[PDB]
């Protein structure tokens, strides 16, 4: 009888002094998180709890602690964004594409059915069972344990068909197709490729 | 009244858990306001000794600075080339840091201490006979090689057919060590005249030499670059000087056949059409079959010639199930499949 | 601003300056700001 009196109020005493105490950590932490969060990604993460940061300023940094994040859920290349001048982890980020990333994504789904390319039956078989064949089924094909090849390339003469057999499989097929070119990989600054 | 009690004692543990979980998350806060007054610490190399105390460090994309080490540092770990952490005020060293895995070296400094069986390459019993001859004899005991006299066995030599089963020659003979077993095939040696060297000619010999013996297998060097003399003098260079923990040379290609230039040569042999039995074994393994599937015939019509005709027969009579629901080929499968292959290739 | 955030949050790229995460000032609302558009940033 004797612990409702005394462990109900010592118990309801401590937690509130922690609570209040919580509310006063937890306001600190966020009045000290300064907004700007220079973004930067972890190159590797390493035990002493201690990650390599190269901020978007194109220098790494060691960090002697994580920061206000958690290290176990972290990796190489996370986008996290640290502080401008102490460069310690902020918080983490959600995975960012950058907006020619988003350009290059189909949209329109130009309709080319395979019956416009003519000449061009082995190819269109081969390319269809190679690339959309192993998409819709995929298990089956691991149930022959057979294993479908990862990229296709198509070569040829100017003219034979290449991009019009890209642009007819991006057509009749429901995956999302992301088309690019070779020279939109090569910018200026190092590293933007 | 005791049942009113014990409902009593399981709220009160419950408070009491749930203050042990407030406070450690309290604690939780308090280690990452602690961590808040920590500040980052550039990256940089060691690129020289000056003194005992002075120190030449580059900072990664920034200028090089004279700098000092902390104080409770191992000034030998400091190496020319290690990575240290520089305080971002002072400058000191204040700790090491393992290196970061460099681009260029990633099948040059891959270990594959595997156990692949000479049945997986099959149809070869000669050859891997042969390879056990040149590479287990040195490895194993180089005692009795110091002790007749001559100490480099190096060179060696597997032309052929081209893609006929050269790696797995040199796989085959991984069921006894050879642990790194790096493939530089026709790049980073030569180049041409001699643009791959010392970085590109000695790194072979150091990462081998700093882990279990491995072979540093260059392959295909007759497209090296793509200039004789030049290769005349990587190969008399001293690679066979050091000759560090028995790594051999496993060239695949097709007076540079005397000893010192190149070691014994073998002719791959032609697929025999009994190894051919074999091999197609061995590669349709792993595809779904069923029982009635017979491996006899099959050689006989398919007169390839190639390991990797052998592969894709196999692989292409899988292509031929997937239309149909298929999940196992028959012997007319593999017979249209041989049938169109080694037809197809001729073309 | 590269991305949005959601008090929203933006990713801007400052051309190669660098990366950061800001916050609108009081003069400009949040439905103006919208994703990939280029804004003007105050130096501090
Ligand atoms: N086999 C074909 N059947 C029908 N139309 C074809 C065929 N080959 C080419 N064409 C047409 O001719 C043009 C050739 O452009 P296409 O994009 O196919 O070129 P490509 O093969 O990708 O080569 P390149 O990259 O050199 O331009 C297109 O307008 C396409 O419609
Ligand atoms: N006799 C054989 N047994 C099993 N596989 C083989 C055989 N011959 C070739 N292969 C296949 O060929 C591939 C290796 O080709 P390889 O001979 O290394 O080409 P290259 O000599 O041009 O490097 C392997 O993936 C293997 O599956
Ligand atoms: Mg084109």
């Amino acid at each position: 009888i004797k612990i409702m009196k005394s462990e109900v109020l010592r118990v309801t005493h401590e937690l509130q002094a922690m609570k209040d105490k919580i509310k006063e950590n937890s306001e600190k932490i966020k009045v000290n998180k300064t907004l700007p969060y220079l973004v930067s990604n972890v190159i590797e993460l390493l035990d002493v709890k201690c990650a390599v940061i190269k901020t978007s300023t194109r220098q790494t940094y060691f960090l002697p602690v994580i920061g206000l994040v958690d290290a176990e859920k972290l990796k190489p290349g996370d986008l996290v964004g640290v502080n401008k001048d102490s460069y310690l982890i902020l918080e983490t980020l959600p995975t960012e594409y950058d907006s020619r990333v988003k350009a290059m994504e189909v949209d329109e789904r130009p309709t080319e059915q395979y019956s416009d390319i003519g000449g061009l039956d082995k190819q269109i078989q081969e390319l269809v069972e190679a690339i959309v064949l192993p998409m819709n089924h995929k298990e089956k094909f691991e149930n022959l344990g057979i294993q479908p090849p990862k990229g296709v390339l198509m070569y040829g003469p100017p003219g034979t068909g290449k991009t019009l057999l890209a642009r007819a499989c991006a057509a009749q097929t429901k995956a999302t197709f992301l088309k690019l070119a070779g020279p939109q990989l090569v910018q200026m600054f190092i590293g933007d490729g | 009244k005791l049942l009113e009690h014990k409902e009593i004692d399981g709220r009160l543990k419950e408070l009491r858990e749930q203050l042990k979980e407030l406070t450690k998350q309290y604690e939780k806060s308090e280690n990452d306001l602690k961590a808040l007054q920590s500040v980052g610490q550039i990256v940089g190399e060691v690129l020289k000794q000056l003194t005992e105390e002075k120190f030449i460090v580059k900072a990664t994309n920034g200028p090089r600075y004279v700098v000092g080490c902390r104080r409770q540092l191992d000034k030998s770990k400091l190496k020319p080339g290690t990575r240290v952490a520089l305080d971002m005020t002072t400058l000191t060293i204040m700790r090491y840091l393992p290196r970061e895995v460099d681009p260029l070296v990633y099948n040059m400094s891959h270990e594959d201490p595997g156990n692949v069986s000479y049945s997986e390459i099959g149809g070869l019993s000669e050859q891997i006979r042969e390879l056990r001859e040149v590479i287990e004899l040195p490895l194993t005991n180089p005692e009795l090689f110091q002790r007749v006299g001559i100490i480099p066995p190096k060179g060696c030599l597997l032309y052929g057919p081209p893609g006929t089963g050269k790696t797995l020659l040199a796989r085959a003979v991984a069921s006894q060590l050879d642990c790194n077993f790096l493939k530089v095939v026709s790049s980073s040696i030569v180049d041409k005249y001699i643009g791959e060297s010392a970085r590109l000619i000695r790194e072979m010999f150091n990462y081998a030499r700093d882990h279990q013996p491995c072979i540093i297998f260059m392959d295909e060097i007759d497209a090296i670059g793509g200039i004789q003399r030049t290769l005349m003098e990587l190969l008399n260079q001293m690679d066979g000087f050091d000759t560090l923990h028995r790594v051999k040379m496993i060239m695949a290609t097709n007076a540079l056949l005397r000893p010192g230039r190149l070691d014994r040569k073998i002719h791959i042999d032609l697929p025999n059409e009994q190894a051919r039995l074999d091999i197609l074994k061995i590669h349709a393994g792993p595809i779904t079959k069923h029982g009635e599937i017979d491996y006899e015939a099959i050689v006989k019509l398919s007169d390839g010639f190639n390991g990797a005709d052998l592969r894709n027969v196999c692989t292409e009579a899988g292509m031929f199930a997937i239309r149909a629901d298929h999940d196992f080929v028959v012997q007319e499968d593999f017979m249209k499949a041989v049938r169109k292959v080694a037809d197809s290739k001729k073309l | 601003c590269t991305k949005i955030i959601n008090d929203p949050k933006y990713i801007i790229n400052v051309k190669q300056f660098a990366k950061f995460v800001v916050d609108l000032s009081d003069q400009v609302a949040p439905t103006d700001i919208e994703e990939g558009m280029r804004v003007g940033v105050d130096r501090n």
